[PDB]
Order: structure tokens, then C-alpha cells, then sequence
């Protein structure tokens, strides 16, 4: 029988398919997958500072102070922010918080924060500042409210007129938050701040505000038909903020400092901090591929592979391969 | 295929050829057996590696912040983000699917050509010392031992030294 | 002479022409478009629920009830608003709409609509109810005004103040409007309302509203110069509005039910309903493709092709072909 | 083209073979005609099906709601919806217009290789028992009569029966 | 010895160098790049319009006639503006200007644009036109005002009630300014304006507008606690706009006629005008370009090839060429 | 490469053919030199410069004015913006940088082809009258002077004259 070589190609046990632009189904020696689709069900650091977990309290109840969230603990830094869906502890005294969705973006992401007094709670000498209290905000099984403003009332029948100042001499952005007290009707007005026409004026380098009390007959919340409704601002290094005010003023105790470099966002997840680090955050989990695709989840944080609608993506590496 | 060896010419493949990715089965007096061509092998896999790498490596990733931060009375803005958000799962999915199938058309007739270049090699080594017999397979007219058989995928078959044992 | 086999290809009679990356108008045996360029001249429902079309109305006429618009028709839901480009019939009594631009986002899509009398016409005992007319918005050959709503003014040299609540006993969310009238002078004012100083407050759990008639010497609209102001809000199930006014008041007789699921947007168009069906629809025409490209308008509304400018996407099917 | 069949050694198609893309024409002492390789034109119709289906069902299409919702103190969010839109315009008219000019080289190369592959097939077979002459027609040595004709076109062709006639 | 002839292929010196879907570096006989890199380091006319230069004022600056900004010269279109990161000269008396950034967007591009005189500074024979002046503004070494609006005061103790009309008898938009002035306190504004409680309504026939002072302690800038607050509107040919007002009134004297067609945008850049013509401007030079990619500068104005994040796109012409 | 010849079958190029792409090196008693093609370069030259100008030609380019508009309360309105730019520099770098390679691969593929074209229509010419030497080459049986040279190059080889002389 005469002598003979054979030219051919290698051959294996391998089921794994692809498709071709010509062709489905074709099974080859060796395939490779190039759509992430592995997350580790966890919240973690970004890069790897961590996030601002605010349990069940939202971003307006943290930095009011809202008794019946939890106590402030100091996070001198973050990445992103984590609120549940729908926080239970929000505003627990009913009512707005003035250009809320800015402050949040502001805050997504911080450099440097920290908590400071800025007018103390023992200087309102002609005010009573420990009777604005409501039931809706308990603390302790007792009436209060939120814990970094102060809710001033009228003493001996008299509310004379506020005229305080706080300057700057921090060498950060300070952001400082106060409120008007809407009440239900003129009894109740005088009640609390004797004086029947009141204002609330607030002025910066750049803000030139001055607020009064609208009175409407509105539908009870938690039991109460009043309503507070917060403002802030930023104040630069050097600058001054003045408040004047006859009436329905919630003043700030404590202001923050802020240093800000990044932007990120508000992430919307139910999980909790899972002591990891990542590059690339989800709200179901964080993902850490090099992979160019994944279709894990939109709404994402961090450097991430791009988003597609797809269950796989298999390149061939090898040969076609008989199939079984 | 487009270069018509694998699963053409040469029907099937080699689950005996288990080194490498292209080769030679041959059959003399002495036995038989399966070599692998390394070179073209090596080749192979430098260049299917280097266009796996190329796909994943030229993405631009950078950092971005998704979220849900429009209220009740921003629908107009939140449809324009929806809008665009969407545009964009659209693109990458398309040209993401795209890609593979027909990236994938491109790696299977790597392979073919890579078969079909190295049977065209011996080929016009061997010449009319040997007998194409359509399959993959030559059959020569004269002896070929396992020294004559490896000087064939040496690229080193030397034609005039058996021309006269082919007649 | 000896035999002959030979191999070869398919020619036919073809002229169609395709282009490729290396070589222009190369004639082949069969070829197919991808790019859809047709549409069916008509304004049709959307899988299959069938637009509100508004005519010579704008979504605000509708709404109000100006009277120059058409008879208010029930249609209990609908896929998109179709509008004129320039509805002739908008604000019969010249004057603004606060938040239109959400409102008909807001509306765009609609899964159920009633109108519904929520403060009957007949039962304002203390104020005139049918006095608020003008030439502006006839209503058959006489002076009227919007249909929905009512334009209260003094009787007896009297506006004494209004205090009204509607609880939406219902079980689906309340879109309910109101307005403001600005005069042109304090003569105007008292001669319409009595009081010289007025104002509209309202509140439901969320809203804290209190409007006053802003004066000002103003160019004639339809020969007037007063202008008015319309609102509107979104009163929950279990929920109740509440206004308070001594002048000025436009009050609300009829209010909408409302179930909202989809949205989509408002389609600028001057063709009618062409009794039909698709999937995607166009101001010029409805299309009806599974091709992935299209190039006859980009303001779609619907599942459409990806729109591209572009005469033609022309494959290759068969084979290269002698031309002629 | 790339394989150099079609319109290349092959030089042009034949309007008398009507019932399919690739085949054979004969000429013997009993006559002449066209015979259609119906294997290699299923499969090719099936490919470029495929294809075309692939650029069809691959594209994800979703609801969206496309109109001008912005008013005249809003221009920058109008100029934010232009740019975006007119972006995902730019985007899908290069790539669809890329996307047709290069399938359509392949497409056409893709027949240009079926072709040379059934020539090579028959080449093969036939192997010196035949003059090849370089125009796609191979001239036989032997009488091959209508049923040696078939078994050519069939891959059944016997060469060891034909050989002392060839000489 | 046996004649031969062999096939083969083009070889040069060519050291350029590719890269292939399946391998780096190739070395080719000839090669074309498709990424533009290149700009000419100039501010250009765009086909062929000349930008609106500001130097070192601001638009506000700049419209309202800021004496620190230089002289006003005639420039009837443009299109587009460029702004230097950040003007010296803006509002040289501090404050704020109401919806800047759309007016900015609208005067982006400009077809036509003319100042012209609509209410005489001589015609103010009621009250003082020459006592508005401040140290914050300079013109010629001598106190001075925005020179386009007049900043009205008291005469004799006394403010009447300011009633003017101006009609737009022009064929054209007109873009008119005005302002209002917010004083300290209560002694200011009496010192002033006379007037104790004052307001200033302007109406069109779309513009209802009742603006009122809001007093403020509030933070020196360049030496002043006072804010001059402008707003703006368009006024339609054959309208007309009413003025009313007691006090704090900042007049318009001059308006700009406005042709609007296309719109552009503000370039921020430190460049001058370099007398050329351009299709595609960035702010650090313009292109000149037939390629489909550049990746100088993402804030371009114009007709632009695609911005990319790359150094090179390098297509092979020739054939594989033997390296050094 | 995926032809087989540049680089393959055919080692190197030559530097001495200064005036085509591809064609012949002829040597006998008469001298030698080189020859190019010029169909088969003018046709590479059009194709290859077609695929470029389609490359450039196929962009839409119109109007936009990119800045930033928006202010400091603004900035959920500025992040869209800024999601929306990064997206397309995304897509058009990673479309841009995959086509540069994609086509690249194909121009030198297409060169391969074109030469292992003509090497094609020469060896049918030429069949049993020459030796194909495996690197290109043809080594002739009969003299083959400049004239004969000519008619290879000019698809006009006469085989019949010199099948005697080859014998
Ligand atoms: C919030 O933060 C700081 C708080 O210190 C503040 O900075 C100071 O601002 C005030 C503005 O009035 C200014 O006070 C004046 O100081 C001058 C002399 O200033 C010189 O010396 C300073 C200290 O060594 C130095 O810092 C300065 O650069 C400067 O060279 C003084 O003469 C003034 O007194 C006035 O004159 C009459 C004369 O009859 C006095 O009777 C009367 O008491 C007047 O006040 C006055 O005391 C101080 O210099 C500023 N220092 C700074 C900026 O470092 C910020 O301005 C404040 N921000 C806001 C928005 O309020
Ligand atoms: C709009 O929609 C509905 C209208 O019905 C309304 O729901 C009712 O809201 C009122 C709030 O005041 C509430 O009325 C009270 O009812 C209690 C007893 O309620 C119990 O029985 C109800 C009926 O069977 C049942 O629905 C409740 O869940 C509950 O178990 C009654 O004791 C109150 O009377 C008050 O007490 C003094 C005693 O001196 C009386 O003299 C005086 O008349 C006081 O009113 C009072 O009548 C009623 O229960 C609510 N029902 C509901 C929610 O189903 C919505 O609250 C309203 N929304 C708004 C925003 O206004
Ligand atoms: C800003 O721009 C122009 C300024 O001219 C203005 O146009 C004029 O507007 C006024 C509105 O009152 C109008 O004046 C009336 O004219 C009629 C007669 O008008 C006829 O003749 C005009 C001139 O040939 C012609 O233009 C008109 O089309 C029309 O055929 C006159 O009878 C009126 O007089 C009134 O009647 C009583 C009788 O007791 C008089 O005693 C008293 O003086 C009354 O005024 C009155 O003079 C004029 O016709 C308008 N012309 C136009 C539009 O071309 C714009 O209306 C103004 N825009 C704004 C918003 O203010
Ligand atoms: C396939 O073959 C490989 C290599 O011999 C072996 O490791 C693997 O376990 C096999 N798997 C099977 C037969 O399922
Ligand atoms: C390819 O395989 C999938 C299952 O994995 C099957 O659903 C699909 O129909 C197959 N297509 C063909 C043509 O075999
Ligand atoms: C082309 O040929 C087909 C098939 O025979 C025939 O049906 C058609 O009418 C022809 N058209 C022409 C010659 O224009
Ligand atoms: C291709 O055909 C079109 C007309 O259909 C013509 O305008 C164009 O110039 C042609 N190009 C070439 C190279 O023939
Ligand atoms: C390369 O060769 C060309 C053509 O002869 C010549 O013009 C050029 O100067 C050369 N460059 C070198 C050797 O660097
Ligand atoms: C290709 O060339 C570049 C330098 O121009 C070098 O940095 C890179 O590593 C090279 N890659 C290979 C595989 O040679």
C-alpha cells in the first residue's frame, strides 16, 4: 500500500456554539464570552472611598436632623449616596424643601465634610428656643423636632426682632439650611409669634431673600395641617449670612462644611454595605470586568462596560468542531 | 467555508491531532501518526488573541453617574434623558451583536484559509512525486519513510532525490 | 471534437444596481431594500388605542371649555394628543396657563378619563354665578366664558369670603383647575369683587398656594387688556381641596379623573383619523415596517425604525450580473 | 473579486441556467446543457438569507415618544434634545450606510468563492484525465457520454475507468 | 540555464506602519490618515459671519452699557459669541439678572441687531435722571452708571407715579432691559425714592409683571450692600410696553432691534479675532477639515468632523512592505 | 495573509518594480527585469481609493454648537449633557479605531488576492510547459525570449507552439 501524508485540522470533545453572521448554531473547539453578566449582590466602596448608606432616612431627614432617623455619625467623605425607594423618614413635621434634587446632586459626591455649630441653641436670650415641639417629631418617647435648626417661639407675649449674622471664618463652602413656618390661620400665628405680619429676610454676597408666611387651609398630614418648608444656600470662605426675621423662623443650629470635587448621584437600592471595593456600581450589585458588555442593571455608578439588551455574546476562538 | 478545506475537501477533523490547531497525519511502512505545524499554529493564535484583545481594549470607558434625579414636575426632562438613555442601548446593542456574528464569520475562515495555505505548501513541494487524491491526502509513488515524511513538513522535501523511483 | 464540462454562474435580465465598499453601481441578479420609505397618509391608533385629536383646540381650550372650541365629547382614553400646529381656538379670554408644557406632557397618554361636577354652578348662594361673560368667548350669539370653570364676581355690592373643600371620594387621582383674574385697575377691581385687597389661597396634602391679582397696564388681546391665569393640581384618592378667596376667583365646576399608566407626547399635525391601526405613527403617515431603517420624519411616536438620512440601503442578494 | 472566479477566469454568468445560482454546462456527441449544483445554491441562499435576517432581527426597537415639548424660555434644553438627536441621526446613517457598502463586497465575494469551489471539486476528480483550459471548461481525453457526464456532477466520478483511454 | 518568470509585488522604503484587526505594526508601502489633529490657532468668521467678540466684559456688561466695558460699537450680526472664562467687567453695581443664560442662548446668533433710543434720558421732567450714580461704576474718572438704563430718583422730595409707553413701531423684535433696585433699609429707600412702600409693573401683551423692592442685611461687594436686579422681554412689532411705577425704577433708555434665524451658542475662550474664515471653530483654533474624525477640542461651533479619543487613525493604502 | 501569496507562496517584495503594484520579473539568454501589471494595478487603485472616500464621503456632518449653558442650579440638566457627549465620543471612538483595523485587514488581504490572481492566470496559461518552482516562479522547458515574454504577460500565451520543444 503506498506511502501517504494527510493535511488537516485539530478536532475535539468541545459542544460550545456560535453564530455567524452567515450562520446559527455552529459548533466550534473553543468560544469565548465577552457580555458581563456576574455581579456580587453587594454595596461597596468606588475607587474605594465609600458610600453615604442612609438606611431609612432620606437625604432631607440626615441633614435636618430628624429625630426619628438615626444619630448623626460622622462620614467625613463619600462617593455616592444610597437611599432606599421610599424612605420611611423623610420630613416629620409635613411639608418642601426648597430646590431639593440640586442639593442632593450637590452632595452626591464629597471630598470633605463636617458638622458644626454655627449659632448655638443657648444665644437666643429675648426667644423661647426649646418650646417648638410637635408629636410628630418624638424623640425619646418626648415631643421635638428636627435637630439642627431650631423652631423659636414668642416669650412673655413678645417676639422681638431677630438680627443675627454668622461669618465664614471656616476655609470652606458652608452649607447652611433654615425654614418658614407655615401656620393654619391668624389665631394660631399670633399664638406663636405674636407679631401678626411677619418676614424672614436672608442675604449672602449673592442671596437677596425675604420670605412671609402663607396661611391656606390644607389637608392634615401626620395630624398637622401646618407646614415647614426649608431653603439653604453655599457661603463662600469670607462671606456673611444675615438673618432677620419678626416671626415663623427655623433657625440653623448646625451648618456643614463642605469641599466639593466630583459629581456622582443618588442611587436607588435596598441593599446594605457589603465591606467590598469596586469600580463600577449597580443597585443589585457591583461588577468588577474587563469585559466590554454587560447586562446587569442601567442605573450605574462608577467606569463600567456599556450597557446592552442581550443574554450572550460568544466570539469563536477555535475551529469548527464536528458537533455530537 | 470561504477558502473550502475545512469541512470541504478535508470533510472532518482530527480528535488524534490534540497539539496544535493544524497539522499532518501520515502513513508509511514504519506506522503512523499525527503532527502538529507549529508555526502556522503559533500564527493562529497570536492573531484570533490579538482581535479578542482589540475588541475588548478599544472600548473608552469613563466615569459616569446614573440615576433618577428629576421630580414630578420634570417629565418633559426625564422623557429627554429616557430618550437618550435608550438611544443608547440601542447602538451598542446592535453594533455589540453585530460585531460577533460577524467577527466570528471572520475567525472560522481564518482557520480555513491557514488549512488551505498549508496544503498548497506541500502541494508544490511534492508536485508530480505524488498523487492528490482530492481529500486532504497525497499519495506518493515512491517510498517515504518517517526522515522523507518529516522533511515534507520541514518545508525541506527534496523533489529530485525520488523523481526517478515516482516513474 | 472532444467533450467539455464546464463550471459557472447564474446571469438573468436584471438592471438593479447595488455599491459596495470597493467598487460603485456593480449590476446583480437580485438585490433588497432595507431603508422603509413609506407611509399611509394617515393619522392612526396606536396598538390599538386611538389618539385624541383636538382639531382647531388646544390642549388648555379642551380642557378650560372655551366655548369656540367644539361640544365636549367623552373619549375614555387615548395613545397621544394630536394638536395643529397653531390651534386658532386656545385662551378665548386672553391670559397664561402655570405648568402647560407638563400638564400636556402630563396628559400625552391617558389609560382612563371622566369628567366628573365636582362644586356645582347652582350652589354659589352668596356670589353671582352667571355674570362672568365676555365677548371674548361667545357661546351661541352671547356673551359667555370657559364651560368648566366659572367666573364668580360680587352680588349686592358684596364678595363675602368663599370657603369650599371637594374630598375626592373617588378612587383615581383628580386633575382639578382653577384661575386668577388680573383687571386693569383698582376702579375695575372693586366694581367686579368689592373688596380693594384680594387673594385665592389653596391647599390640598402637598400644595401650600396663595395667589393675588397682580395689576398692570396692559396691552388689548381680542380687544381686553385684563388677563387670566390658570392652575391646576393633582388631588389624591382620600384627599381634599381647599380654597379661600374674598375676589378674584375663577372656581372650578368640573374636574377630570384620571388613571395614568403610559406616557408618550403631543403630536403637531394637520391630518385627521384615518380609521386604522399601527405600530408606529408619523404627522405625516402611520408606517407599517419590520425593516430597521426608515426616512420619513423624525417626530415619531410609536416602536419605529431607526431614522436615518438616507435615499436608499440597497443589498446585495444575487450574484454579479452583466449590466445591459 | 477576491477568489477570482466570477468575472475573472470565469468571465461571465449564464443567462441559460435558469434554476439556480452555480453549475455546470456540458457538451458531448448526444448534445449540450446547463445543469444547476443545487447543493451549493441551497446552502448559498441560506447564508445570504441568514444574512440579511441578521441585519433585520438584530436591531432592538423600543417605544419612544418623539415631539417638541419645550418652550420659548427653555431653547438650551430644546438645543440639549437637538444635539442628541441629531447625534443618534449621524450615528445610524454612517453605520447603516457602512454597514451595506461592506456586506455587499461580501456578499458578492461569498458567491465568488462557491463558485471556485465547485470548480475545484471538479478539478480534483477529474485530475489528468481532463485538459484544463483556464476558462472554467474542462476538455476530457475520453468520451465522457451523458451519465459519465452526471457522475462529474455528482462527485461520483471514476478516474481509474477512463485512465488507457486518456493516454 | 532555464528562462524563467516569476509574479510578485511592489516593495519601498516606506517605514510607515498600521495595525490590523489581527496584528499591530504592520509596515506598508503607503498609508492615510483619517484623524484630523490640526487647527490654525485663530478665532474665525463661521461661513463666513464674524464671531461677537466681548474682550473683557460680559453680555450683561456689554448690553446694559457697564462704563468699565469699552465704547459700544456698532456690529450689525454675528455668529457666535466668545466670552473670555471670566469677564473682569459684569455688573459693575452688584446684583443679578433675570433668566441670563436663555437671553444669552437667544442672542447667540444674530441676523440683524441695531440699538436705538426708545425713551429719551431728557424726557424725565418729573424727577432726577442725572443723580444715579456710583463710585462701583466709574466713566472717566467721575461716578457713573450702566449707561443704557437710567437710575432714577427723587426730585424735591417728591417721586410721582411714572406712567410710559413705548410702541414698537419698528419691523422688528425689540429686546428692552430694565431693572429695580433693592436699597439696605427703610431710611435708603425714603432718602431715595420718597416713597415708603413702592412697586414697578410692566405689562405687554404677554407680560404681566409686578416687581416690588426686598429689603436685606446683606454682604459688601466692591464697597456696596445694594442689588440692581434686571429683567427683559421681547417685545413684538406693533406692540406696545407700559410702565408703571412710584420707586426704584432702573429705566430703560436704549433697546436693541433684533432679527433672530439661527441659533448658536457661547465660546468660551482667551483668543482675539485672527481675520479669518472657518467652518468649524474651537476654542483654541478653528479646522479646516474634509475628515470624518478630529480630536482637538469637544466644544466646537460649526460643521465638525466626530470628536474622538484617539492620537492616530491610520488606514493602509499600499501593500505589506519588508521593515528596516 | 489569507490568499496565501504576499508574504506566503511569494516571500518578499521587490523593490526594484517602481512603476505598478504587481507584475512580473521575466529572466532568459536576453537579460531580465520587471514588468508591472497595470490592469490589475489601475483596479486595485480604484478600489482601494473607493473604500477611503467611502469612509469619508458616508459621514453626515452637520451644524451643532456645543457649550455650557447651564448654571449652578442647573446641574442635573449639565450631568445629562455631560452622559449625552460622553456617550458619542464613546461610540465614534471605539466604531472609529474597530473600522481602521477591520479595513486594514481587508486592503492587505485584498493585495494578497490580486496577486495570487495574476500568479493564477499565468500558471493556466503556461500549464506543462513550465515548471511551477513554488515561490512565484515558472521555470520554462523551451526558450521563452522577450516576445514570448510579452504574450504571458499579455494573456496571449500561444501553448501549441512550444509543446513539441517542452517535450
Ligand atoms: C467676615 O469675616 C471677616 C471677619 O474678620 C471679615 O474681614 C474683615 O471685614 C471687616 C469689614 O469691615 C474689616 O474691618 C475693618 O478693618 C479696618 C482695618 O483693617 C485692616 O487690618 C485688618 C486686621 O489686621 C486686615 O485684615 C485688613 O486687611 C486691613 O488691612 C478698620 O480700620 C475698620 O474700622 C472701621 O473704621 C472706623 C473708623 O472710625 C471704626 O471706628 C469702625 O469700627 C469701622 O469698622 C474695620 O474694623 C477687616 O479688615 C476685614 N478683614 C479681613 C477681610 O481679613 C470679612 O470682611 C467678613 N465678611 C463679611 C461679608 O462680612
Ligand atoms: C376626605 O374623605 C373622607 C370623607 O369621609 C375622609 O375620611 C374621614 O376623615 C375624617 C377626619 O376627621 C374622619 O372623621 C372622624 O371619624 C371618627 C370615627 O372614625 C372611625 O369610623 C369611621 C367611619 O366608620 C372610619 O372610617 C374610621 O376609620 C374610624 O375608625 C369620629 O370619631 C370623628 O369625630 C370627631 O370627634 C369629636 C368628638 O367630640 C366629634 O364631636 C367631631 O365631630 C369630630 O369630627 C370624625 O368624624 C373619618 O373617620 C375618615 N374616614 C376615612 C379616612 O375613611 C378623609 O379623611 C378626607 N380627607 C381629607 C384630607 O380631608
Ligand atoms: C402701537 O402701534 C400703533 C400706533 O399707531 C397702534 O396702532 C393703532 O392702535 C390704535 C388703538 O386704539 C388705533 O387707534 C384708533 O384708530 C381709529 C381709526 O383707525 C382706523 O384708521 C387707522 C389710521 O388710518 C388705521 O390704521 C386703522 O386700521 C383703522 O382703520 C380711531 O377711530 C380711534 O379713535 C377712538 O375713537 C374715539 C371716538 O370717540 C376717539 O375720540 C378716541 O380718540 C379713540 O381713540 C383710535 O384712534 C389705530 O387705528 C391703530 N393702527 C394700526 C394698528 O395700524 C397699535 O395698536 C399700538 N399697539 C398697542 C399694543 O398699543
Ligand atoms: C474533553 O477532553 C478533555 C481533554 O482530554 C478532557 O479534559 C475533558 O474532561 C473532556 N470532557 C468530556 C469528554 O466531557
Ligand atoms: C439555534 O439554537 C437555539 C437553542 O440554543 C434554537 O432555539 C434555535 O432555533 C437554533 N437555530 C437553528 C437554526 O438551529
Ligand atoms: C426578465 O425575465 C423574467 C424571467 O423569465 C421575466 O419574467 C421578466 O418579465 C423579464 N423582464 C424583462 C425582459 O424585462
Ligand atoms: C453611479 O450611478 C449614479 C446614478 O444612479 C451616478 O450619479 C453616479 O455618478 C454613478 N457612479 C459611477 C462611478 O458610475
Ligand atoms: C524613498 O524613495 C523615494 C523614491 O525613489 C525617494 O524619493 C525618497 O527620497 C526615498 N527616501 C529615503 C531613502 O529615505
Ligand atoms: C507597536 O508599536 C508601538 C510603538 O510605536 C509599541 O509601543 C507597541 O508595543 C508595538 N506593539 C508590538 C506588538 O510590537
Amino acid at each position: 500500500d503506498p506511502d501517504q501524508i494527510c493535511i488537516g485540522y485539530h478536532a475535539n470533545n468541545s459542544t460550545e456554539q456560535v453564530d455567524t453572521i452567515m450562520e446559527k448554531n455552529v459548533t466550534v473547539t473553543h468560544a469565548q464570552d465577552i457580555l458581563e453578566k456576574k455581579h456580587n449582590g453587594k454595596l461597596c466602596d468606588l475607587d474605594g472611598v465609600k458610600p453615604l448608606i442612609l438606611r431609612d432616612c432620606s437625604v432631607a431627614g440626615w441633614l435636618l436632623g430628624n429625630p426619628m432617623c438615626d444619630e448623626f455619625i460622622n462620614v467625613p467623605e463619600w462617593s455616592y449616596i444610597v437611599e432606599k425607594a421610599n424612605p420611611v423618614n423623610d420630613l416629620c413635621y409635613p411639608g418642601d424643601f426648597n430646590d431639593y434634587e440640586e442639593l442632593k446632586h450637590l452632595l452626591s459626591r464629597i471630598n470633605h465634610f463636617e458638622k458644626i455649630q454655627i449659632i448655638p441653641k443657648s444665644s437666643w436670650s429675648s426667644h423661647e428656643a426649646s418650646l417648638g415641639v410637635s408629636s410628630a417629631c418624638p424623640y425619646q418617647g418626648k415631643s421635638s423636632f428636627f435637630r439642627n435648626v431650631v423652631w423659636l417661639i414668642k416669650k412673655d407675649s413678645t417676639y422681638p426682632t431677630i438680627k443675627r449674622s454668622y461669618n465664614n471664618t471656616n476655609q470652606e463652602d458652608l452649607l447652611v439650611l433654615w425654614g418658614i413656618h407655615h401656620p393654619n390661620d391668624a389665631a394660631e400665628q399670633t399664638k406663636l409669634y405674636q407679631n401678626p405680619t411677619t418676614y424672614i429676610s436672608v442675604g449672602t454676597s449673592t442671596l437677596n431673600q425675604r420670605l412671609v408666611p402663607r396661611i391656606a387651609t390644607r389637608s392634615k398630614v401626620k395630624g398637622l395641617s401646618g407646614r415647614m418648608e426649608f431653603f439653604w444656600t453655599i457661603l463662600k470662605p469670607n462671606d456673611a449670612i444675615n438673618f432677620e426675621s419678626n416671626g415663623n423662623f427655623i433657625a440653623p443650629e448646625y451648618a456643614y462644611k463642605i469641599v466639593k470635587k466630583g459629581d456622582s448621584t443618588i442611587m436607588k437600592s435596598e441593599l446594605e454595605y457589603g465591606n467590598c471595593n469596586t469600580k463600577c456600581q449597580t443597585p443589585m450589585g457591583a461588577i468588577n470586568s474587563s469585559m466590554p458588555f454587560h447586562n446587569i442593571h442601567p442605573l450605574t455608578i462608577g467606569e463600567c462596560p456599556k450597557y446592552v439588551k442581550s443574554n450572550r455574546l460568544v466570539l469563536a476562538i477555535g475551529l469548527r468542531n464536528s458537533p455530537q | 467555508g470561504l477558502f473550502g478545506a475545512i469541512a470541504g475537501f478535508i470533510e472532518g477533523g482530527w480528535q488524534g491531532m490534540v497539539d496544535g490547531w493544524y497539522g499532518y497525519h501520515h502513513s508509511n511502512e514504519q506506522g503512523s501518526g499525527y503532527a502538529a505545524d507549529k508555526e502556522s499554529t503559533q500564527k493562529a493564535i497570536d492573531g484570533v488573541t490579538n482581535k479578542v484583545n482589540s475588541i475588548i481594549d478599544k472600548m473608552n470607558t469613563q466615569f459616569e453617574a446614573v440615576g433618577r434625579e428629576f421630580n414630578n414636575l420634570e417629565r418633559r426632562i426625564e422623557n429627554l434623558n429616557k430618550k437618550m438613555e435608550d438611544g443608547f442601548l440601542d447602538v451598542w446593542t446592535y453594533n455589540a451583536e453585530l460585531l460577533v456574528l460577524m467577527e466570528n464569520e471572520r475567525t472560522l475562515d481564518f482557520h480555513d484559509s491557514n488549512v488551505k495555505n498549508l496544503y498548497d505548501k506541500v502541494r508544490l513541494q511534492l508536485r508530480d512525486n505524488a498523487k492528490e487524491l482530492g481529500n486532504g491526502c497525497f499519495e506518493f509513488y515512491h517510498k517515504c519513510d518517517n526522515e522523507c515524511m518529516e522533511s515534507v513538513r520541514n518545508g525541506t522535501y527534496d523533489y529530485p532525490q525520488y523523481s526517478e523511483e515516482a516513474r
